[PDB]
């Protein structure tokens, strides 16, 4: 694994887990008392390599 | 021979330049973040005879300060702020960095908390009052009515201070966090003025900014320069190894 | 230095000098600044006949790396630093097929000097086993 | 041992131990934790000049086989023990390229070597029949 491939690899993760929770709450439609959930992400910490 | 250094560095940096747009690119629908415009720098290797030598290290020169786009999400606690500015947020190790991301949190005891390193607002963390049923205006003043109690009393809790800096006197700081330049510093201060010039929309968040078209085009451009690299490897290998001919006999 | 290898070997040196300068090239296209800040400027090698008294002819000389003065392409990025009035950035002038061939031909050169090293140096191996 | 031979000898060596250690970080990129759990840091040769006392020149000696201490880019997994707080696994900073490049060069360097030494083993061979 070089990172390109680990950090795409981890953009599709939350593209799939927002897909999880756009579907969730898009078939708990006619669900009583359901509140939509809404999906936020962050990015993870950045690395300096070279100082400005 | 040392040619073949040079193209590997191109090759080094590319795989580099490529990962910066990985987390350019998969930061994606992460509210307010601000992407990372990426360049090459040449590097002469400049000597004693005959400067042939160029080497063709990476750069990140900063963060496109596009302004993301808006979803009106009807919350009326998130927040967007106008062009070239920022909310102020206390970091975690203890300092005033900037974002641009707008999810307010309300957690149990009344403390106003962008994701937790809560924010910052005419005086320390803002803390509302616990029975929140929060609303934020269009200048930043925060006003709280408890949710049982008669509507005309509205009275005002706090302040959300905001800052208007941008582009080059702003850097990221290893979180999503920015903060000066270290050189507008010897400039508006270690701590800024609220500038009161800068207008809040309520009930809309702001999501990224990254281009998909110039990411694309970048990947395009990032694998053919890539390959071409490796072209000229295999090229200065397979010479210094059919040269190596020449101390026989 | 002998002679005929003298004459190869400034070959060889001339070749991997054009080959260096060549891959400098294609590995800075697409480079927005210098050191200082200013455009990479595509490099070329200048290639002149040695030995300048005697014969009129031996071995090449590969003195005064020079800036190929093309144009220097502009693209329109006016957020960026380094864009002038009417922002526009220098972006280097690379060809990078021209380049590439530039690459393949030193190689090709290379190859052919370093053979006929080869072959001369054998000769005179063979020269020096006259009679006995 | 000679004195050319324990040069070029050296030389065989140090390439050898170069090549080894440019085989063992590219065979262990990707690699999560070490037998104590730890972080595979990854490995160059430190190259010093042989021969200290006389001539300041002769052979090269790969002393001190040295760690890189590069950042050591992390990864999130906090499901994953090694994780600290923040779970982040450690996950070696090697560079592919590089190190495919180290062994291609590397082999190169080997092999000029190898053929110097076989010239001046010839060499030798044909002073021994020195007049007679």
């Amino acid at each position: 694994m070089i990172s390109s491939l680990w950090i795409a690899k981890t953009g599709l993760d939350a593209q799939q887990t927002n897909m999880d929770v756009i579907a969730n709450n898009l078939a708990n439609v006619s669900t009583n008392g359901f509140k939509r959930q809404r999906a936020v992400f962050e990015d993870l910490l950045y690395q300096t390599i070279r100082q400005p | 021979d040392h040619a073949i250094y040079t193209a590997m560095g191109a090759a080094s940096q590319t795989l580099n330049q490529q990962a910066v747009t990985a987390s350019n690119l998969a930061n994606a629908s992460t509210p307010g973040f601000r992407a990372q415009l990426n360049a090459l720098r040449a590097v002469p290797v400049d000597g004693l005879s005959l400067a042939t030598r160029t080497l063709v290290t990476a750069s990140t020169p900063g963060a496109d300060m596009t302004p993301g786009q808006l979803d009106y999400t009807s919350r009326p606690l998130d927040v967007a702020l106008q062009q070239d500015g920022w909310l102020v947020v206390q970091a975690a190790d203890g300092a005033e960095g900037y974002t641009r991301n707008g999810n307010i949190q309300v957690g149990p005891t009344g403390q106003l908390t962008i994701q937790g390193h809560p924010v910052i607002g005419e005086g320390g963390p803002i803390t509302v009052p616990e029975g929140s049923e929060i609303t934020i205006a269009a200048d930043g003043t925060i006003s709280a009515l408890n949710p049982g109690d008669p509507p005309n009393t509205v009275a005002p809790v706090g302040r959300l201070k905001l800052v208007k800096a941008e582009g080059n006197e702003v850097q990221r700081s290893d979180d999503g966090l920015f903060r000066l330049t270290a050189e507008a510093q010897a400039e508006r201060g270690a701590v800024l003025a609220a500038d009161p010039s800068i207008r809040i929309m309520s009930g809309v968040l702001e999501g990224s900014n990254v281009k998909p078209v110039e990411a694309m085009t970048d990947m395009i451009a990032n694998a053919r320069r890539f390959e071409m690299q490796m072209k000229v490897i295999t090229s200065v290998d397979e010479n210094e190894g059919r040269a190596n001919q020449l101390l026989s006999m | 230095l002998l002679n005929i290898f003298d004459i190869a070997g400034s070959a060889l040196a001339a070749q991997s000098k054009r080959l260096n300068v060549a891959a400098s090239n294609l590995a800075n296209a697409d480079s927005v600044t210098g050191p200082d800040g200013q455009p990479y400027r595509a490099k070329q090698v200048v290639f002149q006949v040695d030995a300048a008294p005697g014969q009129a002819t031996g071995g090449v000389k590969v003195a005064s790396v020079i800036e190929s003065q093309a144009p220097e392409k502009l693209v329109y990025e006016p957020g960026n630093p380094l864009a002038d009035a009417n922002g526009y950035v220098k972006m280097p002038n690379v060809d990078v097929v021209g380049e590439m061939v530039n690459t393949m031909s030193a190689s090709r050169s290379y190859q052919a000097n370093i053979e006929v090293l080869n072959t001369v140096k054998s000769m005179m191996l063979k020269t020096l086993t006259l009679g006995q």
